[PDB]
This record gives C-alpha cells, structure tokens and sequence, in this order.
C-alpha cells in the first residue's frame, strides 16, 4: 500500500450496509478507504496540472538594434523624413541640431535631425507569461487496490488505475481487474486566486535555473519593458531599450542598453519556482471533494483454502506505521496459493478474535502476498500465524484515538462544508443536517455501537429515549437528544 | 569600400582599420573621420557625409567630402568591445492569530484590559453570563 | 603651431583651420581629429594627444601621434557662435477666513467646543448672553 | 498751497492758546496745522529712503571657464592627478574611460580621468542682493508756510523746507525766514518687518528695464546658482553653471551652461519695480509720529493797513476742494502791498461773522497774494471781499461734521498707537492716558467750544459735574464720565 | 635578461629601461608592454606571459611571445615615483548623581509632584512617617 | 613640613599611650602623623609603577609586501592553484578572469585566476600594547621626619627615606637616622579596573611625539590591523593592509594601502599619554590603606640648652598655610644649639598659652632649624617667641574643626570599604565595629576631650549612663547612646 509511507494519512471507515462514502483529498495525502465485506482502496491526488496554458503577454529584455539611419536638412528648409519613420518596428525621435560653415548652409541656424532605428528584439531573450484557465484545469486521482504485495516507497505497483476529473466532467468509473469498480465522482476547486496569479518563464536555458517563477498579476503587468502579444512581428513601446545621443550636426548616435536578464533574477529572488514538465503546467493548491461507490466491488481469492499452521516465518517483523497500526511481512513456504489464517488476542484472553485487519482477507497468490496490516486494542496482545507467535502492545489509548477521530471529522467539515450546504427546502435542509451529523459523528457512531446490529442499536435508543422522557431537571433532558442522535446514526 | 547605389548617390563602407584615412570617390575626396568605428554586421549606422566648398573647414562633424555631392557613410558596430543603463524592476491558524491578536493586545493593553476585568467583576452579577460578556468585552478591541 | 615646456612635453596648440590636418612635431607628424575648434582665448581646452604604434589606429579618440611622447594638444573654443539648458528658478474677504479659521480649530478642536457649550450650559449659566459667551470663546481661537 | 490738490488732507489743529500739537505723518498724506494768532504750516512725509545699504549675498548668471585640463591614465594605473583639483575656485569631478586597444593602453579596461576647469563668473552680469538695516533710514518730512499765493501741484513754493530724521536724532528747528521758527520732535517708526524683505539689483547696465526688485527674503535666499559673500572671490557652489560631458578615451569636455539673466527676467514679471536713484533705496511702507512746535513763529505784516474797497475782483471763482473748504482767488490794481479785507455773513443775519479762515492774516504782495482759503457753516453762505458777493451753499451737517472729526481723530490715534501709549510706570501711562483723550476730544472740545471762555466752559463742566452726582440709576454714569472727560479738556 | 629554471621554464628579468622592447628567448620572441617596472626588489610581480599563435593579436594581455612556450615575466618595482587608503579606525558625588536624577524626575512630573502631596496629606496622615513614604516614593521613579 | 606646600592634606593625631595609628594614602595626597612626646612623621605615596609589563599583541601599521606571484588557467583546465596558496605567512583571493581567442585559449567563458604575496611589516612601525599584572604592581610611600628648616616646594630633603609596597610583601622597618625607626605594615589595594586597560605603545621615534597611551581594552582589542602575539613568525589576518586590483586576463596587480600611523595618530586625539620612565610604567589612580607603627620613634634635642630671650630676628611673617595651620620661620644668628620658648598666648588670658606645635619641640640646629608651624584656636592671639612678637587671629570656629573632622573621618572609612570589617568570627566583627568607632570618632573625641584622664573619662561615663537611666521622655533617650558612645571613644 502506498499510503504506509505519506506522514498524513486519513482513515475512513465503510460502515455496515453501506455502498458511498464520501472523501477530501489533498496534495500530499491519501486515504485508505475500508469497508466491511469489500477489498480497502487507496485514494490520493497525484498531481494537479493544466495542459498548453494560453499566453498573455510575451515581454523580452535583450533589444536587437539594425539598420538606424539619420537624416537632416539645412535650417529654414523644411523638416527632414525618413522611409523608415512611418513603418512599424520603429522607434523614431526628433530633434534640431546646430550648423554654421562647416554644415554647408548659409545662415548660422539650427535646421531638422532624424535619426531612427529597426527594434526586434535578440532571440532566446523573451520572458513570456501564461495565465491558467479555470475551467480547462485537470485533476488526477489515482486508486490503488490492497494486495498482500509490499510496495516500496518509491515504486509502482501494477495495479494502479488513473482518473481525470474537471470542472465539466463529473462522473467516471474505474476498473481494477478482478477487484471490480469504484464509482467516484468528485467536485473540484482551486484555493489559489487564479486570476492573481501569472506564470512567468523566459526561455529554455540550460545555465539559467530556475527558468519559472509565480507572480503577483498587478506587478507583472507593469514591468518596464517592451511588450507584444503572441502572433504579432513588431514590438510596442519599444523606446523603453534604446537610448538617444546628443545630435552632432547629422549624426546622432543611437544607444543600446544590453539585456536585462540580470536584473530580473534578482528582482525575483526567493520567490516559488513553479513545477513544469514538458508541456504540464503543476499547481500547488487546491482539494477535490469525492463520493466513492463500492456497491461494485467484489473480494479476492475467496474461493482459497487455508494452508497449514506450521509454514510461517518473518522476514519483516511488526513495527510502528506512524498511524497506530501495525506492518508484518510473513513469507511461506508450503503449497501455494492460499489464505494467510492470522488472529489477534489480549493478554489474559487468549481465545478471542481481537484483530482489525487492514488487507482484506490476506492470502498468498502463485507468487506475491504476505504483507499484513493490522489495527489492534490498546495494551499487550499476542499476534498468531498459524505455529508463529510475536508479542506487541499498542501505544493508542483509546481515547486518544477517539479523540482523534472526532478532531479529524471537525476538520473534514470544516474543509468539505463550504461546498456541502444544502438549504433549498425542507427536504435540502434535513440533507444538510444529515450530512453535517454523519460528517462529524459516523466515526464516533461506529465506535461507539461496534458489532451490536440494527436491532441492538434501535433497542439501545429506545431505552435512552425512555429514560430520557423520565421528569428531572432541564440538563437531564439531554437523554432524549442522546438517543435521538444514536437512533439516526443507528437508521441513516 | 564604395558602392554606386541606384538611387543616384555613393555610400562608402568602412571598417574599423579605415579610421582616419582618405579615400576617393567619383571626382572628390572623402576623408573619414569618425573613430568609433568597428567591424561590419546587421548593426549599421549611415549618416549623411556633409560636402563643403574649398576655403571652409569642418567644425562639427565627422565625415566631409569635397567636390562631390551625394556621398552617404556606413559602417558596422560588431566586435568592438562592449551606455549600458539598466531599468528599475521593483521585487516582491485561522483563529490562532486572532487569538495570537487578542493576546498581544491585552499584553501591550494592560490597562484598559485590567479596567474591563475591574468594570466586569464590580458590575456583573451575571456568573453564569461572565464569560460571556467578557468574551466579547476582550475581543472587541481590533 | 608648436612650443615646448619646459618639462619636455610638447604643446601642439591649434586653431580652428587645423581641423584633420596632420601636423609635424620633432621626429615624427600626427594629425588632428578634432572639429569643434575656433580661435584662441581664456577659454582654452587642453587634454592629452594619445601616442599609439604603426600597427594600430586610434578608437574614439580626437588626437593621436606616432612616433613621439608626451604631446599635449590645446585649442581654444571660442570665437564661435554657440549644448546650454537654462537652471529651473521658482516664479516669484473680509469675514471669509475667520470663519474658516474658527471652524478648523472647533474641528480640530472639538473636545474644546464642547467644553465651551457645556460650560455656558451648566456652570456660566447665561442662557441670555450665552451667544456672547460662545462668540467670545470662538473668538478664542482665531 | 501744496496741500490743496492732495486726496488724504487732515486739518490737525491745536486747541485755543495753545503751542503745539502731536502729528501722524503717512507718506502721500498732508496735514494742516492752524493756530490762532500763528501763520499756518503744511508738513507731509515726503519720502522714505536709505542711502548705501549694505550687500548680504551677490548671484552671478554666466560663467567665465577658462583653463580647463584634462588627464588620463591606463587602467591598474592609479588614479589621474592634476593641480588644478586642490585650488580654490574650481570645478570639476572624476570619472572612468573605456581604454583599450586603441588608446595605447595595454590591459583593457575602465581608467580614471579627470577634468577640471578654474570658473570665475563674468563681470556685469553678478545680481547684488541688498538688505535694508532699519537703523539707518533716513526720512524727510517738508515744511511749506502758507502764503497769499497759489501754487500748482508741479510746481514747487519759493519758501519751502525740508528737514531729516533719524532714529536717533530726536530734536531739530527749522528756519522759516521771515515767518520764524519751528521746532520738530520726530519720532520714527517703521510699520512693517523689514528683516524678511531684500532688495535685489542687477548690475547697473541701461539696455533695458527694470534692474532692480523686492523679492521675498526665502526666495531670494533659495535661488539654485553660485553664491559668494562679499570678500571672498572663489565662489561658492559653482558646479550650478557647469556641466561635464560624456568621457572619451583621454578627451572629457566640459560646457558651459550660458547666460542667465533671461530667465531671472522671466521669473520676475509681475514683482514691483525698486524705485531708486543715484545712491538712495526709497520705500513705500513707513509713518513718522511728530509734535510740531509753534511758538517762535510770527504772523506777517500785521502793520498793513487796508486794500482799495472797489479794485477787488475773481481771478478765479471760488470753488469746493473737497475737503471741507473753499478756494477763492482775487488780484488788485490799487496801491501795494496791503492787507486783503475779508469777511463772510448769513443771508437773514447780515450782521454776524462766520468766517474762519485757514490761511492767516491773507495780504497782497508787491509779487504774489490774494489767494484764499476757508471753510463755512453749512447753509447760507456769503462772500464780502471788498463788494464782490458770492453766493455758496455747503451740503453736510454740523452734527456730521463732529462725527467725521471725531472719526478722523480715532482712526489717527489707532494707527500710532504703538508710541501713543506709554505702560513703563504710573505717571507714564497716566500721561499717556491723558495725550490720547485729548487727541480724541480735541475736535469735539474745538467744535462745541467756540469763544465760550475760561469762565462758561468752567460753568458749564461744574452743571456737569452736578448732574453726574445728580440723584439717577447707576446706568447715569456716563453722564460723569462725559462731564470729567469734558473739565479735564478745558483744563488742557 | 633570460635564464631557464631547473623545472624547464623560462623566466624573464624585466628592468625599468626595457619598457616597450623585444627579448629573444630560445627560438621564439616576447614582447613586453608593462609600463609599470623598474629597479629589481623583492617586490617582485613574476607572472604567466601568454603565448599565443600567428593567426590573433593579443587582448588583455601585457606580456605575450611567439614561437615559445612557458615563459614567466618577472621585475621589481621600487626606484619608481608612485592609490593609498585608509582603514576605519573609530576615534576613542555619587549622591548629587542621583539627587540630580530624582530632582530632574520631579521637575518633570509637575502633575505628580502636586499628586504626591494630594495622596500622602490625605492617605497618610502620618508625617513622621509620611516623609519616609514620600521619600521612598520619589526615589522609586529611576 | 614638606606637604606643607601640597593641597590634599589630613591631618592625624594618633591618642596619648597608643603605639599604632591606622592610614589611607592616595596620589596627590599627604598626612603628618602626629603623637605626643614623638616626632611628627610626613607619609604621602609618591608614584605607582610596574617593571616591563608582559607585552600581550602587535599590530603593525605598513606591511611590507614582498614576493608576490601570479597564475591562471583558463576555462576546462579546472581551478587553478599554486603553490604558497597554503603555505603559511601568505595571503591571496582567487577570483574569476576573462579569456578569449586572443590569449590562445580556445573556449570563451570566465577562467580561474591567482595571486598570492607574502605579508610582512618592518621595524619601528609595530604599535605593541601592553597590559598589567594585578601582583606584579609595586607601590612606593615616603616617609619624612621634621626638621626645624624650611624646605622650598620642589627642593628634596635629605633625611627623608623610602619604601616599596606590594601584595605579596606587607611588613617593613625603616631608620630616619637619629629620630628612630618607623615600621609600615600596609596592605595595598588596587583602585582601577586594571583589566579594562592597556598600553598602546608606538615604537621609538626619536623626535616625534608623543608615543605612550591609555585605551580602553575593548577599542584596542578592536582595532581593524594585522596583529600577532610575540614569537610568532607569521602575521595572522593579513589581508587587512592590502587590496588586490581588477582581474586582467593573467596579472592581477596587489596595492598596499601604506602607512597607517597617520590615522591611529588622529584617532587618539585628547587622550592623556601615559607616563613613561626608564623601564617602569606608571598607573594614575589607587590608594593604599597602611597601618603605621610608632613603637620606637625618640624625639630629638629634649635636653639642650635655652637661647637668650633678647637675641632673635624673623625671616618670614606668619602666613596661612591653607589647612587651618599657621606657618611661621625664624633665623637665629647666636649661641647654638638650644631651643626656642614658642609660646602663644590668647588675648585677655596672657599666662595660658594655646598653641600646640606640629614641629616637635622646635630646636636650632648647626644647619637649619627655625621653622615652626603651629595649630591655634580661633580668636585673636599673640605669638611670642622669646621677645619677638605679632598679632595674628584665624577664620573658622570650633564647632567647623569638629565638623570637619567628622567629614574626614566619614571619607577616610569610606575609601577603605573593601578592608574595613568582617563577620567571619563574632570576635573579627567586634574588632572591625571597634575599630571603625574609633576611626570614626578619634579626632572628635581628642578635640572636645584633652588630658581628661582615666578618672575624668570614668567619673564621665558613670554620670551619663545614671542619666540616660533617670527620668526623660520616652523617645528622649538619645543620652544612653551618646554616654556610651563617650565610653567607647575614653575606653582606649
Ligand atoms: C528508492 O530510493 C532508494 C534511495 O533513494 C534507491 O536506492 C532505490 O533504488 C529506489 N527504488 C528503486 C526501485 O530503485
Ligand atoms: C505745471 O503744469 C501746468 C499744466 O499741466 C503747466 O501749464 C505748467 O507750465 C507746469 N509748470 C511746471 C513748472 O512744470
Ligand atoms: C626649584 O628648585 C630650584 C633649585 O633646586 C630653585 O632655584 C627654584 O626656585 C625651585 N622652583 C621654585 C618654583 O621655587
């Protein structure tokens, strides 16, 4: 499983009777979804990118100066032109010039100069910009299937699935083989002010690293520098590159003021540098909100028998998940395939199945399977592989798990609930309602009635309603709201 | 070095070496002067070589010709060894601050936060409600 | 025209008919690039003449000699006619305003302003003269 | 008289019997002194100035560059030295070159050079700034006694005079010839600051107009050229009139900015033209407050006896002046010089004098007399020169005129105020108390008490007295306060 | 002045008179340009002359020889007329103290200095024991 | 006698049948033990020293640079190096060059480049500090008899000996000839912050001055230069005194910034040099607290003869010393040796004389003698000495003698903070507190008490103590502490 690696790891539990479960998925986290009955997935976004961003505005820092030319004329004899003055791609200035003797014009005046010059600008200079399209981004969701087959940190298993998920399309359904098919549809958004923020990349260099920057849009739209848009030959304001002399008579000197490459790397120093490959333009932010159908799920290697209690051994003995549960690695050697017969008992009962395994029914295939992940009580307990044994004793608490649960539930309605408000009538605001209730409580509810049932569940209510209705004073009125809440957690 | 352009004039294209020299053209004699000169490329300046009569000096300017007309300069900027001005670029929980905020406040507000508590625990009567208002009380300021 | 100092450097002094000459001085000639020339006077420029090899020409330069050391080229600018910006120098109701001055300090001053009605309200008690009381304290404060 | 064809006249009088009689004097404003059994005197401020005053900070608008050098050195060379940069008077600044192949240097780089110029700005173009010392002023204040003459307003009477003042003079007499003696005691007082007022004056060239101004002290102190005080010839801040050019290889031009008077001109359109001439700075702004002495003088041909009854006639009718008077001339053909009969009565009462006669004891002169001036009671009005009759009809009121006189009389007495009030001790502010009451009543006491006498002005202030001690409310107060203001009058 | 190391390098003993020149080493020539030599010393600068083929001129360079290689320039530099600097160097009863203090404290309190006495004339009512009071409360202020 | 002409003087009067009197002495400071029946002594420190301090570091104000070398190789050659790059005494930065086709290398870019020079300063430039050893001080008092001629304010005086004084050694006798002997027990105290300066001394500069310094440890720690510790060959952190020029292809040129005397000379304006002389180095500020011993001092000349009455002639009139005393000197031109009958007596009361003599018993030597200071109260007296006489009255009352003597002894205690008590031992405490008290109160009780006697002082005692035990208000009791204070004081 790829999810025994990331730091952040949330759990989410597919209660009895129950085909959709709902998700909020990050950059840098997954959750390993778990449900009774049916092989556990895992669900994370890999990346979020859009494709060929649209480009706005293309400036450029090195200036290419060509065929400048001047032009005068003796003083009270008419104003000088140049075929070069009226065209495009030009910068032209005006100015008078002194003259005398040495001018050949007879009266000591001071006639008309032009001077001007062609600017397109140097190639392999341009600092283009590019601007995400909201609607037009991708999402990439990708789901992985438990095997008994260890995965590395840092390799691929199999049987990963990918989806694309956008604004536009919303439902899609996955295949994985024998497993079956996760129904996920999912409601995307993007935290980060797309329409604040540019992309800004100048272009490909091998010497200069970074080549991408992010920037604010009201400060890249006013850099002062000649600026086009893409599909245009000639360049706007493009007198910002070139400096004009002082006039001698009929020549002036037209200037040229270098790159400006320097001078942009360090006026972007510490800023992010925007992740790019090829023609995939990452993003940092945003989160997709998903409800996955595991109606069409089916298990594994039911139809196994289970091998003998004697052919056990550890090759990856139990340890800390960083998520209080625990990861075992057990090889055989008998006749294979088959199922992996593995329990779990607290110290002083050691005839009590107690294990809450992880890997749905854990077996080992023709070749590959063994690796075990397991959630266990808090305290000493002994870990049983047929004739193997392991003592372990887990640092959970308890209560610290539930408390945990009821934090990460507060924190999963606080990030999904912006978009989950449903108040259109009635019937939209009992929606609502129940949503936010199995939102914050569903983990609480299945702790809290663990195995009991349907009917057990709808007796405990009854009872807490009855003693509820007793007369005592207004605190002692919440028994009625107890079992009000239990009942529909027990019944929706 | 000199070309007969189609246009009815004479351009002579010098080099960096051609700095300083005399060079004839048509039926006269033009004498470079400009010394900034440098090997040719695409970037070529032309300017208007200036024709003067026989008893007049140049004064303020750097190529002139005499008994010819029409006689234009160019030469390239390439090679020599390079006003290079540069433009200006100018450069560039959730209740945790607030509660960060309220904090600071009544630290660097010791004062009117002590006279609040004061008017509260003298004027209350309100135990159940004190927290509250005093909630309120200490969150106000912003 | 040439001279000699008395530390062993030469003095070509020019004028404006010198212009792209070439003159001689002691074992070796040079010439003169300079065309802003005039006549001689107080305003007297002076700068260093280059000396430079027979391989070799001179770049961005006015004056340059071969074959000899230390020559001081000195031309004077006047005599011409006239490069010059000018310096930038700055140029050189009878109720209407006590009013506005009285209503900015009652403005800027309202804590006074109503310390003056209150005190004509409660301790002067001059109800009768309390427009003199009040014109009076405006007055206060032209 | 002069006095005759100016706007601001005030008839300032002294009271019956008395000697002198304090003054205002306001450039522009005459005043008419009368006594009875004196001649009559006209003094007026004829004109405020200062002579040499001293030079704060002297401006010059062209420079004179001359010497100028330059030097060069190769780069890793040191920097270039030359004698000129320590001296005094001298501009100039250090910059680097591009040296190279073709200078003869033979590591390509960045060499230093250096440029410097000795700048001493021409003659006839510096811009002087004077600065008015009040101590110093000088002001003249005129004596003109009148005579049986006319005078026109250009031309200037024979017998005229003139006096100066001081701050620190106080006492002076005059010699009026055959007419005596008079004794000023002037004191001056300058009504505005002078300290924030600088008179600036171009070099004195006559090619145009104006050369001269007063300009605020700030402005003038804050003008963006060179600036030097007097004594030291290197002038201060001279890089303002020079500018260096771009640096070559060994050749750093240094220009000069030209003449600047232009400017100055137009950046003082509108400013008030200094009046000055030969080596006097007059003013415009000033008031001296004097007490003219009139004992020694003695009236003029009183011995003359009678002119010819029929011989009389109008040279020129008379005529209103306005200023609450009557001009009158007349010639003579018989025998000169005798005294000029006059007289004027009121049709009903035929019999009864009301003429008051400004000029004194009017005479014919072997050269010049006749010329008469005089103010009647409103109403009938009559002429007796000889058996010349008039007919004349004053507008106003008596009752107008006492107000107009007692206005006259407080509006002087505000603008002196300053040396009207004396607050050192109590004698002092008594006698400053006193002096200003009578300079209030003076008008109403002359006016109201007209050959009443010592004894029925004494009379009339004892019934006032009694009725101010006369059985009333408090409010009858007034009333005392009028019958003590009225005795202590009388008593003066 | 030449002499071959025992490394197999050549060196070249430059003096202040052969500015500008040639030398002749083994069967090549170097060429010299420095004008900065003079009188041997230990202030010797002894650096790579750069050997550089037929084709190219030399650029940047002071010392260069053809048809050689490995070729060491070296001279002193005293005897030679002379870029100084300076470096920062930054430039170098108990009763009447605190009375002075305190007094200063109540010139500058005027409000508590009148407070004091308006607090201790009425709290303390203690003189013998309200002078201690008042002390230790004006010497409390630093 | 010769701090007579000194400023900072005390006075110290040890009581009658006491063999040791406590001392504090500080620069600039004398005292004049005085005892009954025993030569006067004269004790004032002369000058604090230490032999060749332990020089502690050196800096060094010109490098002298020598050796310097240069090598470069250009792009795809890698770094270049040399070989004194680290070796020790050598200092170099390696920098980037350009390179080119011109330089016979083929690939452009930026090379590598070197240049490292030796670094070493000559002799008499090296500004050695030095700094103080706490124990190493040596302290020296001077300790003088009386002898009966006047000695000039700069002349010495030949019975006059010495003594050293240090931590180490506390004890020490000394011989006055044929006055006695006079033991010095003192225990020094070093009064500055002996850690927190140093002697910054520039080397020897035979007409240049000055060359010694104090300076705060800190700013001489500080001092931006090359420094070492002596004996070591290199000079650590060199590259302060040299800046290396532009990277020229090859030659990077190594300038040295020159002599830096100049600068250390201007930032040591206003700081007072420290005195130097021979090989000892001399502190400004401390203070010794000694104890001194008068076991076996004898006064000299108690059995000659008496001069004749008649014979006797002043040299000098009596003056005021300028310490309460009156200096006073006869010359003597007959019989010798003898005494002088100095008596003074109190107007009113011609049979009891009232001057106490500091010169003990006065007497006509050979050689000098004649000169005789005298202690009187006020009022106005008669000098006799045999039948020369003068009238001569003093400034002050009893009551300011008292008080000043209070103030003395308030600050002596006071000075001598650090050893003037100690609570180790109960009986150590009773000693310090004892002592103190009798500091305190010594010269109270020998000018309000004189030759009492032990019966007096008991028959005192005794009476005081029955009255602070007899009737008086209950606050009133500050009799009990003044008897027993009395007590305290008498009981010696
Ligand atoms: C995973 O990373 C480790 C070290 O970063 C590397 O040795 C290993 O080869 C990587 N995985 C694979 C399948 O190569
Ligand atoms: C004064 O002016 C009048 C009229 O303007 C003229 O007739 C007369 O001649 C003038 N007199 C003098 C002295 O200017
Ligand atoms: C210093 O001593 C000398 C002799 O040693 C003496 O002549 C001189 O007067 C003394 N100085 C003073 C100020 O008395």
């Amino acid at each position: 499983s790829r999810c025994t690696h990331l730091e952040n790891r949330d759990f989410v539990t597919g209660t009895q009777g129950t085909t959709r479960v709902t998700l909020v998925l990050e950059l840098g986290g997954c959750v390993t979804i778990t449900a009774e009955g049916k092989p556990s997935m895992d669900v994370w976004l890999d990346a979020i990118y859009q494709e060929n961003p649209a480009k706005t505005r293309e400036y450029c820092l090195h200036a290419k100066l060509s065929d400048t030319k001047v032009a005068a004329r003796c003083p009270t004899m008419g104003p000088a032109t140049l075929a070069e003055e009226h065209q495009g791609g030009t910068v032209c200035k005006r100015d008078q010039s002194d003259r005398g003797w040495g001018n050949h014009c007879g009266l000591f005046g001071k006639g008309s100069i032009v001077a001007c010059v062609k600017a397109a600008c140097e190639a392999k200079k341009k600092a283009t910009g590019h601007v995400y399209d909201a609607n037009k981004i991708v999402y990439t969701v990708k789901v992985e299937p438990h095997t008994g087959d260890y995965v590395a940190a840092n390799e691929t298993h199999s049987g990963r699935k990918t989806a694309s998920f956008t604004i536009s399309s919303e439902k899609t359904i996955l295949t994985m083989g024998e497993y079956g098919d996760v129904s996920l549809l999912c409601r995307v958004a993007s935290g980060v002010d797309l329409a604040q923020t540019v992309i800004l990349e100048l272009d490909k260099t091998v010497e200069h690293l970074p080549t991408a920057w992010q920037v604010h849009r009201d400060w890249f739209n006013d850099l002062a520098l000649p600026w086009k848009h893409e599909g245009a030959q000639n360049w706007n304001n493009a007198e910002r590159l070139v400096e004009f002399g002082a006039p001698h008579a009929v020549k002036m000197d037209v200037y040229n003021l270098g790159d400006q490459t320097g001078v942009l790397l360090k006026a972007l120093a510490g800023v992010p540098v925007a992740h790019i490959e090829g023609t995939k333009y990452h993003l940092k932010s945003g989160h997709v909100t998903c409800e996955v159908g595991l109606e069409k799920l089916k298990m594994k290697g039911l139809t196994y028998t289970m091998c003998d209690k004697t052919k056990f051994t550890w090759k990856r003995a139990p340890t800390d998940s960083g998520h209080d549960t625990v990861v075992m690695e057990v090889t055989f050697s008998g006749t294979k395939p088959c199922r992996i017969p593995v329990r779990a008992v607290a110290h002083g009962s050691p005839d009590v199945n107690v294990a809450m395994l992880i890997t749905p029914n854990p077996t080992i295939e023709n070749n590959g399977g063994g690796f075990i992940e397991m959630q266990l009580p808090p305290g000493d307990n002994i870990i049983y592989v047929g004739e193997l044994s392991h003592q372990w004793f887990q640092k959970g608490s308890s209560i610290g798990r539930v408390f945990q649960k009821t934090k990460k539930g507060i924190e999963r309605l606080t990030v999904i609930g912006e978009h989950a408000w449903d108040f259109g009538s009635a019937g939209g605001f009992l929606s609502s309602i129940g949503k936010a209730v199995h939102t914050v409580l569903g983990g609480a509810f299945n702790s809290i009635f663990g195995g009991v049932g349907f009917l057990p569940k709808l007796l405990l209510g009854v009872a807490l309603a009855w003693l509820g209705l007793n007369m005592r004073n207004p605190t002692m009125s919440m028994s009625f709201l107890l079992a009000g809440g239990l009942v529909l957690a027990m019944t929706l | 070095t000199v070309r007969k352009e189609r246009d009815g004039s004479t351009v002579i294209r010098a080099e960096g070496k051609d700095a300083a020299t005399q060079v004839r053209v048509e039926n006269g004699t033009c004498v470079i002067l400009a010394t900034d000169m440098g090997s040719w490329c695409d970037d070529s300046l032309s300017y208007e070589c200036v024709t003067i009569d026989q008893g007049e000096e140049p004064v303020d300017v750097d190529c002139f010709c005499r008994n010819v007309d029409g006689v234009y300069l160019e030469y390239g900027r390439c090679g020599k060894q390079e006003t290079r001005r540069s433009v200006l670029i100018p450069s560039h929980d959730s209740l945790r601050t607030h509660l960060t905020r309220v904090e600071g406040w009544v630290w660097k507000n010791k004062l009117l936060a002590l006279a609040m508590v004061t008017v509260v625990w003298l004027t209350l009567e309100s135990v159940v409600t004190r927290v509250a208002v005093l909630v309120v009380l200490l969150c106000l300021a912003p």
